[PDB]
């Protein structure tokens, strides 16, 4: 029954929650350029999926535009 | 490949990709840099385009004159015109439901006509138009007219009758013309239009194409014109009794001298029109003898700038050898001709809000506000355009040996000087201005509001005392009674401009206090900030210190790499570029100021402006806020009004600005990452892979989307204030 | 509906953010554009003008979008909890049924962008736009605040690096002249951290914005 | 012969030079037919990080 | 195709070479500095304009230029 | 094929849709207009893909 | 007056606004006891408050219609109508300590270009030449008015220029 504690817990939660993925994101890029090395990974989940990025990507992009012709046009 | 299109540039029409589409739109109108063009070639093009533009215009005006009198109520309009709105057009849209068509028609019709915030009407009605027989003989005349432009442009490209070179590049025989011939003649032919016709309909007359040739304009008639006794034109003037349209207190003078505004419209009379037109024509007449042609009198314009090289050698040469860059290039009479052109545009705008010329005009606000903010939005664009090919002149068309020593190199001499004191007076303004508008915010915010600083403008005050706005108490050269110009003036033309300035209803000369001495000071950092990034950006074309060989690489190319630190945005477009943005918050600050100002002032509580003009949460509630409730209502749940294609234009708006941004945060080579993965899933994908491009898919290059993220920001930004500033006003006062 | 369109945009913005992030990690090696692309590193800013122009094809540039999007995303979620819970869920049981802070509206209105614009942001902003002079009026004087950073953020996000470079060498010969040049060289920002500061800012007014909105209305009428 | 002796401070006059107009410490002048014999360092850096450049005869002032 | 200028305050210390991601420049014999060497470009036909040799250049404004001009498929770096 | 498959939106979540008996008329001939369409794009996409070797 | 207003001491507007505030910081004060620290400072701000309105009464300050105070920025007419402690007075003062300021800086900048690292002592501050500098300029503008007039204040024409023309 005290709506701004409810209201700010959410709301502060959620965007610490945002932060944190997007740097979930900048780690996995750094790892990728830094220490990444082929000799030790040769056939292997992370090298199959750098080895079908483009599917995977382009696949994604397709969604992405489908969803935002409905979901916006709407 | 090697496709045709386009035909002006081998190397553009060569490339495999789409980059050669868009540019091909973008090199057309650049003359200079085809393939194969001579000098005369340029001259000629650029004859003929220019009857293009003219056949454009007369086309377009008779498509006004057109749609108004079939669609419109001119007819009607006339009777009353404190009364029945103005009627631009009729809409035929096959989207519509029945309360959309239920709703628009208004104003009289019989169908979705929607008004006309053009000020036509008011016009046409001034000049002398009464019925809807004599806009149609108009707008057939004019489509004519434009038709036989149309064809001169097609006759002087054949190559029996395409002018030399030497043609052009002459410059005494033209000003001679254009200054006696087209103003003159002009002017002197529009007070012919005035005292024949536009006179006598305001006296109640119908003088036609019938007999205007039997019809006393004045009833003793050029017997005083050729005595020498022109004041009996003046005798007995139109009574401030009068109604426009009718023979009520009408007069019979037709050359006066009054000022001030007519008693019953609002508008100067049209006597002062035609007196002034007659005497601009003669001045203009008289001035366009100065120059030599053809015989013996005139004078050599390479003579009056050779000879104005001062004494003590304060500038070194002088005005030496411009003669010969003025005559010789394009960019630079260019870019004259937009700085004269965008001021006098200025001019019209600032002129025509205070001193309204056409009847009835001021009773309808709507125009008004869109008359006064179309004329600065176009003022602003147009100077931004000269500052614009200054640069391209530097860079393309400017020679130092010829220059050596005039004004010209002596302004690259010390420009560093220029760049610093134009940032100071940015850094300045910007810093007082902003810091006294937040200490406002703040002592309202808390509960004090006399802890504030309001500084009274005591120096526009004074001014507007020296003009005869007996208020302010300072009793000097128009508002004191016994000044020698207040007593030499007094007989014939003040006593209509003082009834005019003490008038607190009119436009002429608005009281004013704190709040507008905080916004001419943001409007002066307007100008001082866009002088600075354009004068910087021309200046700075030759070369820089990150890079002292600009010149190679022409106007607008893209950067010079991650080198020396990286040089982004180094070119003159690119700083032309940044000072668009400028541009439109300036215009967009006084025309915020204009609109508010004047909507206190139809309403009625000037004391809101002068108490909220003062601190910054005062505009964002008090105009922003509160004025923006008739127009989101224009469609809700429970039904839609007139103002809901407005209420629509003004979410577009938003939706263009937001995809400007895109343009210009997100730069390129991601979208080439992406579109080259989109190739791969076109190229694999079963089915689909029997259809290719004929040019394979680029992404847009990087001066390219910058002029596009501008052009969004641009429109997106002019749709979004045009729906405001119309639905606002026309839904309180319309 | 309302609640199906929402969480569709929902959906959309989550999988743009997505699509961004993920590029940034499996392209942050070498691509078709850049074969070469690890040697240069994590955070670069271009490859030059060349092969049409290669501007951000850093992952880092990748965050630096992905930035952006998290902030529309949770933006959307946040304004959804907030409409949503005032409309069907809070409000004061007046023994007369049950009277919602705003009347329970969001069926009806949350299916137009006018509806979001009008009867979210215009009318709930009645209370942090007047709290001026009453114990709330720090949140309405933060509003403009935030405002005014977030359009500051547009400065180091449109421009680039040269112009300030040549602004700031004609200062710097401004005080050549006075014999006050700094021993240390004044540089223009690299084109990263311009950039990356535009993002601060951009998300600093943004989220400040929201904070304030938020607080001002829900402690004025909660 | 052809130069001026090392530790001498010269002033450049080539234009496109970052450090025009300015003062400049001479290391070494060579003696052989090299178009740009003078190496000249700077107690600054330009724009690239650079702080030695090689100069003409005639660009170089003993000042 | 793009512009590829060397001029004379070459002093040949080959980094333009090495930074070339297309070997399109090549050194060659000269008499005119103490390295006796200097950068020459004859296969720009094959240059994409990104200016690696730019930044590479020791001497300050630079001995390499690379104007940028008419694109082609080759220019563009065009992969498919 | 196609057209077929095209009739069928335009009949039921056309304009004219629960206006009986000529909610199909309107659509049907909605379809057909696109089908024209069609039509032309396929005839100048064979005027500027096959236009060479 | 002074463009059409009144001084505020018999401006009516004045004394409305005046009455304005004490009528909603009493009834803020109404709701709390007669000891509470709540009641202490709002008798408080009623004291400053009045204190407030009798100061800006007795400078003589000028009200337009909305009871606020109006600054006058002209010498003429403010020295010559009581009103120099505004704008004027102001004016000197602040260009009194930003010259100051200013003066200070460019000495320790000349005094630090003379050593062998002029960097270090510019990102770690000499702290006793700061202090004795930051005394040593109190007068700065009869130092400033010498250095003028010697001709040392300028730089000559060694300056770089952008090259080219
Ligand atoms: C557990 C959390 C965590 C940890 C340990 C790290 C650790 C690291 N990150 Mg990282 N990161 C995180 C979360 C984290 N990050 C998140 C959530 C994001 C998304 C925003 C990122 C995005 C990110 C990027 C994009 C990069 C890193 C980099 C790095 C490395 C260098 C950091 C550095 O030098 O900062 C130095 C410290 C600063 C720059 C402080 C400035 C931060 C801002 C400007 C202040 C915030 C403003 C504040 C909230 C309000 C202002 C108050 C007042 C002044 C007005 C380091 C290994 C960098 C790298 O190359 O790694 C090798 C790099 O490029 N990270
Ligand atoms: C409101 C502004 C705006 C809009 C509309 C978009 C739109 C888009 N961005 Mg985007 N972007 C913006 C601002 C915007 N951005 C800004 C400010 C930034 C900087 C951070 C970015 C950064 C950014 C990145 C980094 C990425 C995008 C992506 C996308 C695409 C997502 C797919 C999609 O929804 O397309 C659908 C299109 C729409 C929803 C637009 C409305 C379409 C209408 C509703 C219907 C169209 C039919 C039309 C009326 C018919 C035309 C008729 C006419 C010819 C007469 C899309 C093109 C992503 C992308 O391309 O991958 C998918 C991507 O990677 N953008
Ligand atoms: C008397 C003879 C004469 C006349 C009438 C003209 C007239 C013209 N010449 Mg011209 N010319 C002449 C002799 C003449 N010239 C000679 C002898 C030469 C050889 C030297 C040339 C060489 C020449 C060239 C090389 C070019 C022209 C061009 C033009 C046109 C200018 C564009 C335009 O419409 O401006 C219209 C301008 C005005 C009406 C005056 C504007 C005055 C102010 C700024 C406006 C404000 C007044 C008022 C408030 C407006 C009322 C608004 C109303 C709607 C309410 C115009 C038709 C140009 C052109 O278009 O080619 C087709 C062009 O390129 N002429
Ligand atoms: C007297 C008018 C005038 C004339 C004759 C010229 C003539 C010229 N200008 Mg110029 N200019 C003008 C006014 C003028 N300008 C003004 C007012 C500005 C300020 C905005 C500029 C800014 C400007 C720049 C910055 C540049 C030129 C350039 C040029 C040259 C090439 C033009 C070209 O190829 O464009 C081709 C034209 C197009 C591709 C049209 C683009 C369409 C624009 C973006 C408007 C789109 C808005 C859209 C219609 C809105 C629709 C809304 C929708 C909802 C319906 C040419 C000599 C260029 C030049 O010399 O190159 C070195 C150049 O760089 N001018
Ligand atoms: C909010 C938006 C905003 C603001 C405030 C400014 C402000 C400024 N711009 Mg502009 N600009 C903007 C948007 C904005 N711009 C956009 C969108 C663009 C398009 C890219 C540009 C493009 C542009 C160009 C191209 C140029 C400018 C210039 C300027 C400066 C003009 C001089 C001036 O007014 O000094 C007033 C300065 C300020 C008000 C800055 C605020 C300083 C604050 C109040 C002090 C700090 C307070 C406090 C200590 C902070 C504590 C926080 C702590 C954590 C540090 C000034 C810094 C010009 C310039 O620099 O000329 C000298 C210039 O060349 N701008
Ligand atoms: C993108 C989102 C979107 C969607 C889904 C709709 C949907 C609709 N609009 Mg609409 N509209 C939109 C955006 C959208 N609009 C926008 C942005 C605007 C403004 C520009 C409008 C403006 C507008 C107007 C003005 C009108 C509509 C109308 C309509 C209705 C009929 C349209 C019609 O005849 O479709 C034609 C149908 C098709 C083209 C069908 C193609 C789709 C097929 C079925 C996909 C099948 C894929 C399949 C799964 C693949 C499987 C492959 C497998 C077999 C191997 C329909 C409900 C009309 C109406 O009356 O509404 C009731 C109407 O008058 N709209
Ligand atoms: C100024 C341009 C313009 C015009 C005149 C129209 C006109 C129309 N639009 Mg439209 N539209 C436009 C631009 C325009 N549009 C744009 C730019 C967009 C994109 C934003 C749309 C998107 C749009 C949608 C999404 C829809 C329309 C629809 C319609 C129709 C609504 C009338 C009605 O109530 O349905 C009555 C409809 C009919 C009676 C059907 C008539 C079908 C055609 C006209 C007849 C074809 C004859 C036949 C095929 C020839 C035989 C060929 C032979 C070989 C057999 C009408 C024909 C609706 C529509 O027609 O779709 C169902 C609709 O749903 N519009
Ligand atoms: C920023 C420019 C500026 C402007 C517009 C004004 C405006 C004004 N000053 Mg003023 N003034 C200024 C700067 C300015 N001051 C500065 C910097 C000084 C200090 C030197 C003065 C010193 C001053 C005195 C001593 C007097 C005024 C007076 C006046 C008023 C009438 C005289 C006038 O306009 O002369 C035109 C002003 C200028 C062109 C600007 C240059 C400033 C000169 C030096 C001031 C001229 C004073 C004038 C000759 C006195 C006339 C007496 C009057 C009875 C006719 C008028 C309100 C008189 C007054 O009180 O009016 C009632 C008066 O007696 N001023
Ligand atoms: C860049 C460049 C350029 C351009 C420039 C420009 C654009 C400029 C502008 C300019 C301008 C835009 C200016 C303006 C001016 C104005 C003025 C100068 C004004 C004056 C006024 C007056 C003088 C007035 C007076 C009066 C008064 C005060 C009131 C009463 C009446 C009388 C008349 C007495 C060019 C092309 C050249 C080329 C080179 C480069
Ligand atoms: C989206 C985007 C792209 C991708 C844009 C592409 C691939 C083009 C998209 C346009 C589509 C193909 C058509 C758009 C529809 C318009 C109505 C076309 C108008 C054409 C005129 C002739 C009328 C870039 O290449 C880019 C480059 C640099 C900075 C920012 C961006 C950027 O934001
Ligand atoms: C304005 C701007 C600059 C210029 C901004 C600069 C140089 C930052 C200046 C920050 C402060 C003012 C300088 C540091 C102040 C020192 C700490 C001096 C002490 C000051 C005392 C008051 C503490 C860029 O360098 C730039 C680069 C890339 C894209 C956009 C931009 C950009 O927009
Ligand atoms: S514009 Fe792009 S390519 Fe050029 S320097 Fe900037 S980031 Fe690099």
């Amino acid at each position: 029954t005290d709506y701004g504690t409810q209201l700010s817990l959410f709301t502060h939660h959620t965007w610490i929650g945002g932060f944190c993925i997007v740097g979930a994101g900048a780690h996995a890029a750094i790892f990728m350029v830094r220490d990444y090395d082929p000799t030790n990974n040769y056939n292997n989940l992370l090298d199959r999926v750098i080895r079908h990025r483009d599917a995977i990507i382009s696949h994604l992009n397709w969604v992405c535009i489908f969803l935002g012709f409905h979901s916006f046009g709407l | 490949a090697t496709k045709l299109f386009p035909k002006f540039s081998q190397g553009l029409a060569q490339d495999p990709t789409t980059r050669r589409i868009w540019y091909g739109l973008a090199m057309a109108h650049d003359f200079e840099s085809h393939d194969g063009m001579t000098e005369e070639n340029l001259y000629q093009k650029i004859f003929a385009s220019h009857f293009g533009q003219l056949s454009i215009i007369f086309l377009w005006t008779s498509g006004n004159l057109f749609h108004v009198a079939w669609q419109g109520n001119f007819e009607q309009w006339v009777t009353d015109p404190v009364h029945i709105r103005p009627i631009a057009h009729a809409i035929w849209d096959p989207h519509f439901g029945q309360p959309a068509v239920e709703a628009f028609t208004r104003g009289g019709a019989s169908g979705p006509v929607n008004i006309s915030t053009s000020g036509v009407y008011q016009w046409w009605y001034t000049i002398g138009m009464r019925t809807n027989q004599d806009l149609y003989v108009g707008s057939v005349f004019l489509a004519l007219v434009s038709a036989i432009f149309l064809f001169a442009g097609w006759l002087h490209l054949q190559p029996n009758f395409q002018p030399s070179l030497s043609w052009f590049k002459d410059a005494e025989s033209r000003l001679n013309h254009h200054l006696s011939g087209l103003f003159g003649v002009s002017s002197l032919a529009w007070t012919g239009h005035l005292v024949h016709v536009a006179i006598p309909e305001s006296r109640g007359q119908h003088v036609g194409w019938d007999n205007f040739l039997s019809v006393l304009p004045h009833p003793q008639g050029l017997t005083p014109f050729f005595t020498g006794n022109w004041a009996a034109y003046a005798q007995s003037p139109d009574t401030a009794s009068h109604v426009f349209g009718t023979a009520q207190g009408s007069g019979q003078a037709i050359l006066t001298f009054l000022g001030g505004f007519h008693p019953q419209t609002q508008s100067l009379w049209l006597t002062d029109m035609a007196h002034h037109h007659l005497a601009i024509a003669v001045i203009f007449i008289v001035a366009g003898h100065m120059y030599r042609t053809n015989f013996g009198i005139g004078h050599r314009m390479q003579a009056i700038l050779e000879a104005h090289t001062p004494p003590s050698g304060s500038l070194g040469a002088g005005h030496k050898g411009l003669f010969d860059t003025v005559n010789n290039s394009l960019h630079f009479q260019l870019g004259l001709a937009l700085a004269s052109v965008g001021t006098i545009t200025s001019l019209v705008a600032q002129h025509m809000y205070s001193l309204p010329p056409y009847a009835f005009q001021a009773i309808d606000f709507t125009t008004q506000a869109a008359l006064y903010t179309h004329h600065q939005y176009i003022a602003g664009f147009i100077m931004c355009g000269a500052f614009a090919h200054g640069a391209i002149f530097f860079i393309r068309d400017y020679d130092p040996e010829q220059n050596k020593g005039n004004v010209l190199a002596r302004m690259l001499d010390h420009k560093e000087a220029l760049i610093s004191h134009l940032s100071w007076v940015s850094l300045f303004l910007g810093f007082h201005t902003l810091g006294l508008y937040v200490h406002n915010d703040v002592m309202q915010a808390f509960g004090t509001p006399e802890k504030q600083i309001l500084i009274e403008p005591v120096f526009a005050q004074w001014i507007q005392a020296a003009h005869g706005k007996a208020l302010y108490g300072f009793d000097f050269l128009l508002s004191s009674k016994t000044s020698a110009a207040f007593a030499n003036g007094q007989s014939l033309w003040l006593p209509g401009w003082l009834d005019a300035i003490n008038n607190n209803q009119n436009s002429l000369f608005l009281t004013i206090g704190p709040g507008d001495f905080l916004v001419h000071h943001a409007i002066a950092l307007g100008l001082h900030t866009t002088t600075l990034i354009l004068v910087k950006g021309a200046l700075d074309a030759r070369g820089s210190k990150l890079m002292p060989d600009k010149k190679d690489f022409g106007y607008s190319f893209p950067c010079d790499g991650p080198g020396r630190g990286g040089t982004c945005d180094i070119s003159a477009y690119d700083a032309f570029y940044l000072a668009v943005f400028w541009m439109l918050n300036t215009i967009g600050w006084v025309t915020f100021y204009w609109h508010w100002k004047h909507l206190t002032l139809w309403q009625g509580n000037v004391a809101q402006f002068d108490e909220s003009s003062t601190y910054l949460m005062g505009w964002l509630r008090d105009y922003l806020w509160l004025n923006s409730s008739q127009l989101i209502n224009g469609y809700n749940p429970f039904g839609m009004n007139s103002l809901s294609v407005w209420a629509w234009t003004f979410l577009f708006g938003h939706l263009i600005y937001a995809t400007g941004f895109m343009f210009l945060i997100s730069w390129r080579g991601y979208w080439q990452e992406l579109i080259e993965t989109l190739v791969w899933a076109h190229e694999k994908t079963p089915l689909a892979n029997l259809v290719y491009w004929k040019d394979k898919p680029v992404a847009l290059s990087i001066v390219q989307a910058r002029l596009v993220g501008l052009a969004h920001f641009s429109v997106g930004y002019i749709f979004t204030y045009a729906a405001f500033l119309i639905a606002s006003t026309s839904g309180r006062f319309g | 509906t309302s609640d199906f369109m929402v969480h569709h945009i929902h959906a959309f913005t989550i999988h743009v953010t997505v699509l961004i992030l993920l590029k940034g990690v499996l392209f942050a090696r070498s691509s078709r554009l850049i074969p070469d692309k690890a040697n240069l590193g994590f955070r670069f800013p271009c490859d030059g003008p060349g092969r049409g122009g290669t501007c951000q094809v850093s992952a880092w540039d990748h965050v630096f979008l992905g930035l952006f999007w998290m902030y529309n995303s949770l933006s959307i979620v946040i304004f959804h909890f907030s409409w949503k819970m005032q409309s069907d869920v809070w409000g004061t049981v007046t023994a007369s049924g049950v009277s919602h802070i705003t009347g329970g509206n969001f069926a009806q209105s949350a299916n137009t962008i006018n509806g979001w614009l009008r009867d979210f942001l215009w009318a709930q902003s009645s209370q942090v736009i007047q709290s001026y002079g009453s114990a709330l009026s720090a949140y309405g004087l933060i509003f403009l605040g935030a405002h005014f950073v977030w359009a500051f953020s547009l400065m180091f996000l449109f421009s680039g690096r040269g112009y300030w470079q040549e602004l700031i060498e004609s200062i710097v010969w401004a005080h050549n002249k006075l014999k006050v040049a700094p021993a240390i060289q004044p540089r223009a920002l690299s084109i990263t951290q311009g950039r990356a500061v535009g993002v601060a800012h951009y998300l600093l007014g943004g989220i400040a914005t929201t904070w304030s909105f938020f607080l001002a209305r829900i402690i004025s009428v909660g | 012969e052809v130069g001026p002796k090392r530790g001498s401070l010269v002033k450049i006059l080539r234009p496109e030079s970052y450090w025009f107009n300015q003062v400049g410490k001479v290391v070494s002048v060579d003696q052989s037919g090299v178009r740009y014999p003078v190496v000249v360092r700077f107690e600054n850096q330009n724009y690239a990080g650079v702080t030695t450049n090689n100069y003409a005869l005639d660009e170089v002032v003993a000042a | 195709a793009h512009i590829v200028k060397i001029y004379d305050t070459c002093i040949g210390c080959t980094q333009c070479v090495r930074a070339c991601p297309l070997d399109v420049l090549e050194m060659v014999p000269w008499d005119g500095c103490k390295a006796s060497q200097m950068a020459s470009a004859p296969r720009t036909e094959d240059c994409v304009g990104c200016k690696r040799c730019e930044t590479a250049c020791p001497t300050d404004f630079l001995s390499v230029r690379v104007y940028l001009g008419s694109e082609s498929t080759r220019s563009m770096g065009l992969s498919y | 094929a196609h057209g077929f498959l095209l009739a069928g939106p335009f009949i039921k979540l056309g304009p004219l849709r629960n206006v009986p008996e000529t909610a199909e008329i309107a659509g049907s001939l909605s379809a057909a207009g696109l089908v024209l369409i069609l039509a032309l794009c396929l005839s100048i996409y064979g005027s500027a893909q096959f236009q060479s070797t | 007056d002074i463009a059409g207003l009144t001084p505020c001491s018999e401006s009516k507007a004045y004394a409305k606004l005046e009455k304005k505030e004490l009528k909603t910081l009493e009834k803020r004060l109404k709701q709390y006891e007669a000891d509470s620290a709540p009641a202490v400072a709002l008798k408080a701000t009623m004291e400053r408050t009045k204190a407030r309105f009798a100061n800006y009464a007795k400078a003589g300050l000028l009200c337009g219609n909305d009871g606020l105070p109006h600054l006058i920025a002209d010498p003429g007419l403010a020295l010559k109508y009581g009103h120099a402690g505004e704008v004027f007075i102001p004016t000197f003062g602040f260009l009194y300590v930003a010259g100051y300021i200013g003066y200070v800086g460019r000495q320790y900048l000349i005094a630090v270009k003379g050593e062998a690292k002029p960097t270090d002592k510019e990102i770690i501050i000499d702290v006793p030449l700061a202090t004795k500098l930051a005394w040593q300029g109190a007068g700065w503008p009869l130092a400033a008015v010498q250095e003028l007039q010697r001709g040392t204040l300028l730089e000559k024409e060694e300056n770089i220029t952008v090259s080219p023309r």
